[PDB]
DNA sequence: CTGGAGACTAGGGAGTAATCCCCTTGGCGGTTAAAACGCGGGGGACAGCGCGTACGTGCGTTTAAGCGGTGCTAGAGCTGTC
């Protein structure tokens, strides 16, 4: 009954509009067609250096769940420390 | 016991001499410049450091007092990228297998 | 009239490429809020991450803060990419900007 | 226990067939406050792996070397190994070596035709 | 022959003698800072933070390694802006904007 | 003239500490950089930020100095500073 | 050039030394008048599948017989049982 | 026969069309035994495989060859049935739709 | 080739180190139950490409005057002593 499905390229989620919103957030007028891509793109190896720390801090301590704590101390590292969500 | 020495022993934990023999060790015959040496004795010392930095941070994330070859080889997949950190455990693990072969 | 559109007529001065950006821009910068839907990212996630870990759990408070992390550093990225397309005489950010906003970083190379 | 060899027979080094001082990584370990107890096989391992990244980068080095025509490693020779490989520039990407000079760089507009690099088939 | 007379020169168009001394510069392992105007500078601006104070001989040596890194690093950031603007020159908006992106200016 | 002239700055007090990289230097080390071309308002612009590095790495330096009671400032404070700067640099102290 | 040595990146590049001409020879042989453009790469996909089945078999063989070294036999079990049987190594 | 790529001339409407070489091509390729794929490059191609699938492993002349053979025979074989694919639209181009469609009938990828 | 410091040993009683005894401590795996955010819904303005158009920017070339680097000539900060 645990049905698992061979990974498929979810990515493509964030939406123009989303990428939008967030260039307008960064206060930008016109956003390129190209750019869509790739900030999708630059999204993915982004997260791919985060949880490839984040899952090693995991693994050291033999918990499969995805503490808050240790993504702080994955962030802290590489200077991308989030406030709230850790103590 | 001294009088007499200079007694000018003050020591800067080095280790120019091990590289130099780990070169001899790796090509047969080839020199180092001492310009050089100054490099790799601050350089080896700085690795250290981050290595341990990143052991003593799980260790206490982990609220353990002991570092032992978990953190340590935690710490190199968490630094070292690619090859470099599937050779770097593989030595890892070949020291301490032998450590724990011998008397 | 208003704004008509429909089969079309030659516009007179109307909402223009930049006008409801601005509104765009006041209205995200009057508040915070969270500018990516949250169920798709958290299949984003989880998708990348099942193969390092199988069967991948996750926390609430974990996911969100992924998705904080992310989104300020898409900011971050687009704040450094709208300057270099002012730099090189362009209102319009574009592909040339991001590579060099990441290779001058480091993150790039 | 034994009768005999009641002195250094044997270093810890020479354990795992090392040649790192192993011995200075448990006092440097306690020196600098790491931890209260630091565990048997931490220090072996950490040894390993610094003598792992002392002779890769030897060996590029003395690679670099033959490059240069020159036995004795000059610091030019660090440079290039820690630049040319991307897995070397991700560890030593804010790293300066001193007297090692950088590599030869080159870009579009750095060439006599406009913008463009036909040139090819020599070391580029 | 003459001290006056002499046929034009064998002058190089502008832009061209750049090719030869690129070739040169990054081959070479040595600072092009002259150590004794940058032994007076580091004197001086450390004078305000402390009345009295000397040095090593080493370490004003390492200040200018590292200070020449820091800007040939930064110049060849530079040099990305500029092509990047459709400019050979490296205008001084390309290094206010180079230290922007990066961790600088700050 | 070609000699014998006025502009031939004869001093070294209170001149010359903050233009003693001119105009060479400067193109010396963009050419390192691999750089074509040098705007000519560069060469002062690139004082400036040649100060905001010297400023921070001695500022950084001093404070280590007066923690050792010294009067004299060693290369290890110079390293030390210099890791947390962004520029590390390997081949002193040793 | 002793030691590991190893430099691996994301991608791998020794599959496109097979290219057009050596794909062309092959569409020839087997009267193909004219071939597209992504057919080279996905030629170069299948001969990769194809090859992969054929190890999985061959290098439990080679084990079995504990052998450090492939030989033409081991490479004919594998054939053979997965049909394309070959005559002219082996017997 | 004269080529003459200069400016003067607007071609010849018979030049090697495209085909013509194809159609003197199959005539020498079927009528000589040889390897068609380049060999070292496929010797690296299994080397490489082979070292993913056991860390060691030794190879012999014999065993690259057959390896290379049957390859090069499954190919030409699979190009035979391509082309029967291709025939059945009004095309003389092998193309994606036809491969999916080959190998779906057979046992492969079905 | 003439000094000097470091890296190897020889020994001696404590510390940290593997080992192993017992009660309380955290994640997992199954159930649950009403609020919530997601699928597709159908067109509208509003803004990316791809031509202009209409122009002040950076390149292409030649003088110039100090500006780089080198010989002396005296001192000036930086190595080591107790």
């Amino acid at each position: 009954k645990r049905h698992r499905k061979v990974l498929r390229d979810n990515i493509q989620g964030i939406t123009k509009p989303a990428i939008r919103r967030l260039a307008r957030r960064g206060g930008v007028k016109r956003i390129s067609g190209l750019i869509y891509e790739e900030t999708r793109g630059v999204l993915k190896v982004f997260l791919e250096n985060v949880i490839r720390d984040a899952v090693t801090y995991t693994e050291h301590a033999k918990r499969k769940t995805v503490t808050a704590m240790d993504v702080v101390y994955a962030l802290k590292r590489q200077g991308r420390t989030l406030y709230g969500f850790g103590g | 016991k001294k009088d007499g020495k200079k007694r000018r022993k003050s020591r800067k934990e080095s280790y120019a001499i091990y590289v130099y023999k780990v070169l001899k060790q790796v090509h047969p015959d080839t020199g180092i410049s001492s310009k050089a040496m100054s490099i790799m004795n601050s350089f080896v010392n700085d690795v250290f450091e981050r290595i341990a930095g990143e052991a003593s941070r799980l260790a206490h994330y982990n609220k353990r007092s002991t570092i032992t070859s978990r953190e340590i080889q935690t710490a190199v997949r968490l630094l070292l990228p690619g090859e470099l950190a599937k050779h770097a455990v593989s030595e890892g693990t070949k020291a301490v297998t032998k450590y724990t072969s011998a008397k | 009239k208003s704004a008509p559109a429909t089969g079309g007529v030659k516009k007179p001065h109307r909402y223009r490429p930049g006008t409801v950006a601005l509104r765009e821009i006041r209205r995200y910068q009057k508040s915070t809020e969270l500018l990516i839907r949250k169920l798709p990212f958290q299949r984003l996630v989880r998708e990348i991450a099942q193969d390092f870990k199988t069967d991948l759990r996750f926390q609430s408070s974990a996911v969100m803060a992924l998705q904080e992390a992310s989104e300020a550093y898409l900011v971050a990225l687009f704040e450094d990419t709208n300057l270099c397309a002012i730099h090189a005489k362009r209102v319009t950010i574009m592909p040339k900007d991001i590579q060099l906003a990441r290779r001058i970083r480091g993150e790039r190379a | 226990q034994g009768g005999k060899t009641r002195a250094k027979a044997k270093t810890r080094s020479s354990r795992a067939g090392l040649q790192f001082p192993v011995g200075r990584v448990h006092r440097l370990l306690r020196k600098g406050n790491y931890a209260e107890r630091v565990g048997a096989g931490a220090p072996v391992y950490l040894a390993a792996v610094l003598e792992y990244l002392t002779a890769e980068i030897l060996e590029l080095a003395g690679n670099a070397a033959r490059d240069n025509k020159k036995t004795r490693i000059i610091p030019r020779h660090l440079q290039l190994a820690v630049r040319n490989d991307e897995e070397l520039n991700k560890l030593l990407g804010r790293v300066t070596i001193a007297q090692g000079g950088v590599l030869p760089n080159i870009q579009s507009v750095l060439l006599p035709k406009k913008t463009e690099s036909s040139k090819s088939a020599k070391s580029k």
